[PDB]
């Protein structure tokens, strides 16, 4: 049951992980990220799971809190918990291995204080162990939400509501089709070659 | 985010070259992390944003892959008709329905724990409450419940070896994104995987749908509806956040027109027939400093000077603006030439004459902005044609091609009249600002910045720890190049400022903190070890880990 994970870095300090199992491959990958960017990832999880105010406290004007309520509102934790548990043994070891790999180097920080980053001293708080739920959330918060959750309908409705007040339903909806057109100009720039 | 793929038939040495430049904004430490995963079925090399177990940009020695921002609609907002007596009840079908609520506890350092309630409808979670209107806006998402499925489908695409194994993994994707294909054989492909919903004809795509049961999704559209392009007759695939494919309507968030930033890369392809690998890499060189909204206004400025009488009223700067190649030129800086400065203030006056009278007070800031790069002001990770510019372009064609069903925003005044008045107002503004002398006019050159705080507004490092250099580049946060020669696999990437984001307790930083910053500035590129042979030869340090898990 004992597996060895050989991690090797190149000239530019880029890690190359060698393993045989799904759990081992992302253990060394998790270990390498912890060595390079420990504070960046600790602040990454908090930005997408909603625990920024726990260590940074309140902002000049509840900026870290008001936002912390916005991120928690976007997702539901119960829906994701089922999705992770539904995955197979080899599929779960990708996220668990990443969590255990990150915690491996994190536990070594307590042993030797010289490995602790400067940012933890300035902001004055201790690092936290990463979970498999956090690893998924780092992807869902930045990927799918900031690129596949872009919504601008409620502001478009308020503009059409305001235009229909000043110009009526005849001219207001006519001017709305010029500012926010339903279909693009029939000759735009597309990726596939037309005709 | 820009990507341009080339087929060996359009390349001199005959090698498949895929270059990607995903722009999320420039941050310290680096947004992307480089990794090479080997074993357990995986044999990949490249880099990925944040720290995801998957690899967004890289190659597996068989096929490469890129990515861009999703150009398709997956998120719809429904407005529920609230009960005039009770706030928690909404009209859905028949008759009233009670909202579900869950309590989240926010932990705050130094203060007591703050508690809030999140309401939920049949569609999804609510975002905004309007009590005086009696309507609540809920957010229903097509990719909801398929978060891990889209994560794993992006992961298993690394194990793929052909186009058929690339396409079926895209069928599992629920979130809106663009994927790109390039093999060693010489084939290039494109697909835009997304769980597209089939909306009724009553529903308007730009405004929220009726949340009463009358206006609901008929179902998820088939995979045949998803746009896909494999090996175009032209021999290249270009995408810079543009339109996916012709036949797809505009989304609620993205709106496109004939004037698009894509033309900055494509125009370079209609010059020579065959390009070398070094030349294709130098496409990013020009596209970074070139102006986005210049190609479309220049022909509309040529008919100005003439037959316009040479009575010098004004025609002073108008004849000069023509000698502009549409490029940022540093000298101090301080932009070398008063051409960009005059063109910037001209567009700003064009919004005042045309758009501001018709656009309401609330959404006035959305059209008043010119969308130009600046020195001090917080500029986005990607420079674009502003929504104010886009309306001006497509209505400028409306005068050339009249339509009774549509309304012209120019109205009484012609194109030549307004463009002249804006030119007079731009010159009058700069005469009192930088003097009457035209040649001495200049604007501060835009500074390319690496902010310590990420996109979401959370400090990644200590305040003040920022990198900055003069000359804003319209590139990606990371630039990768995969060349498939006759050998034939060569991966080359560049990510500022470096790999390691480590800072010691004393204050000294890692040797791999600034090693890629200077290389990125000069449009250069670093070689990355791909195969098992040369990785053991070009290794700097090796560390073996020991694991003992319980199956
Ligand atoms: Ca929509």
């Amino acid at each position: 049951q004992v597996q060895s994970v050989e991690v090797m870095r190149d000239s530019y300090g880029v890690p190359h992980v060698f393993a045989d199992s799904h759990y081992g491959l992302y253990y060394g990958y998790g270990y390498a990220v912890a060595q390079d960017r420990l504070f960046q990832m600790d602040m990454a999880r908090r930005s997408f799971v909603g625990t920024t105010a726990a260590v940074l406290g309140p902002g000049e004007q509840d900026a870290y809190v008001k936002y912390d309520m916005q991120v928690r509102q976007n997702f539901t934790p119960a829906s994701i918990q089922r999705q992770i548990a539904a995955l197979s043994k080899d599929e779960r070891d990708i996220f668990r291995g990443y969590a255990d790999g990150y915690n491996a180097y994190l536990e070594q920080v307590r042993r030797r204080p010289e490995l602790l980053p400067k940012e933890y001293v300035d902001f004055d708080f201790q690092p936290e162990p990463l979970t498999d739920f956090d690893v998924v959330m780092i992807w869902v918060g930045s990927m799918a939400n900031r690129f596949s959750d872009t919504n601008l309908e409620v502001t478009a409705l308020a503009m059409r509501q305001s235009l229909e007040k000043q110009h009526g339903p005849e001219r207001g909806r006519a001017l709305f089709d010029e500012l926010l057109w339903i279909n693009d100009t029939t000759a735009p720039t597309t990726v596939p070659a037309p005709a | 985010s820009n990507l341009w793929s080339t087929r060996p038939e359009r390349v001199q040495e005959g090698s498949t070259v895929l270059i990607n430049g995903p722009q999320f904004g420039w941050y310290n430490p680096a947004y992307t992390y480089g990794i090479g995963l080997h074993g357990a079925g995986f044999d990949v090399v490249g880099n990925t944003p944040f720290a995801y177990p998957i690899v967004l940009f890289g190659t597996n020695s068989e096929i490469a892959w890129g990515a861009t921002a999703g150009p398709q609609d997956v998120v719809d907002i429904y407005q529920e008709k609230l009960n005039p007596s009770r706030a928690d009840q909404y009209w859905f079908n028949n008759a009233w329905r009670t909202m579900e609520q869950r309590k989240e506890r926010i932990q705050v350092r130094g203060q007591a724990d703050r508690e809030m309630t999140i309401w939920r409808t049949v569609h999804g979670p609510v975002m905004q409450f309007d009590y005086d209107q009696g309507a609540a806006y809920s957010k229903k998402r097509s990719w909801d419940g398929y978060e891990v499925q889209s994560l794993l489908a992006w992961l298993n695409v690394a194990k793929a070896r052909n186009w058929t194994e690339f396409l079926d993994q895209a069928s599992k994707m629920a979130i809106s994104i663009n994927w790109y294909y390039a093999d060693k054989h010489g084939n290039i492909g494109y697909v835009s995987p997304a769980f597209l919903p089939q909306r009724p004809a009553d529903q308007d795509i730009r405004v929220p749908a009726k949340g009463d049961g009358s206006m609901e999704w008929l179902g998820i559209k088939s995979f045949d509806a998803i746009p896909k392009a494999y090996n175009p007759p032209q021999g290249y695939l270009v995408n810079w956040n543009n339109k996916p494919a012709p036949d797809k309507t505009n989304t609620d968030t993205y709106y496109w027109t004939y004037g698009d930033r894509m033309n900055e890369l494509v125009s370079q392809y209609q010059q020579k027939d065959l390009f070398s690998v070094q030349e294709i890499w130098e496409f990013n060189q020009k596209a970074s400093y070139s102006d986005v909204n210049w190609r479309y206004f220049r022909p509309h400025l040529e008919k100005l000077a003439q037959q316009l009488p040479a009575d010098d009223s004004s025609k002073a700067a108008l004849t000069m603006l023509l000698a502009w190649d549409g490029m940022e030129q540093d000298q101090g800086g301080q932009n070398a030439g008063p051409a960009r400065v005059l063109f910037k203030t001209w567009l700003e006056e064009m919004y005042k004459q045309v758009l501001m009278p018709v656009v309401p007070e609330s959404h006035r800031a959305m059209y008043s902005q010119t969308g130009f790069a600046t020195q001090q002001g917080p500029n986005p990770g990607s420079i674009n044609l502003s929504m104010g510019t886009k309306v001006l372009l497509r209505a400028l064609v409306l005068e050339a091609h009249p339509d009774p069903k549509r309304v012209n925003v120019f109205g009484e005044r012609s194109s030549q009249e307004i463009m002249h008045t804006a030119l007079q107002n731009a010159q009058a503004r700069l005469s009192q600002e930088q003097g009457a002398q035209m040649a001495r006019w200049t604007m501060p050159t835009s500074v390319h910045r690496f902010s310590d705080k990420n996109f979401t507004g959370t400090p990644q490092t200590m305040p003040g720890n920022t990198f900055a250099f003069t000359g804003y580049q319209n590139r990606g946060t990371e630039n990768n190049r995969v060349v498939f020669d006759a050998k034939g696999v060569e991966f080359c990437d560049a990510m500022p400022p470096g790999q390691s984001g480590f800072t010691d307790r004393n204050g000294v930083r890692s040797p791999h903190y600034e090693d890629q910053l200077k290389l990125y500035e000069n449009f250069e590129c670093k070689t990355m070890d791909v195969t098992h042979a040369d990785i053991r030869r070009n290794a700097q340090s090796s560390t073996m880990l020991l694991i003992q898990p319980q199956p």
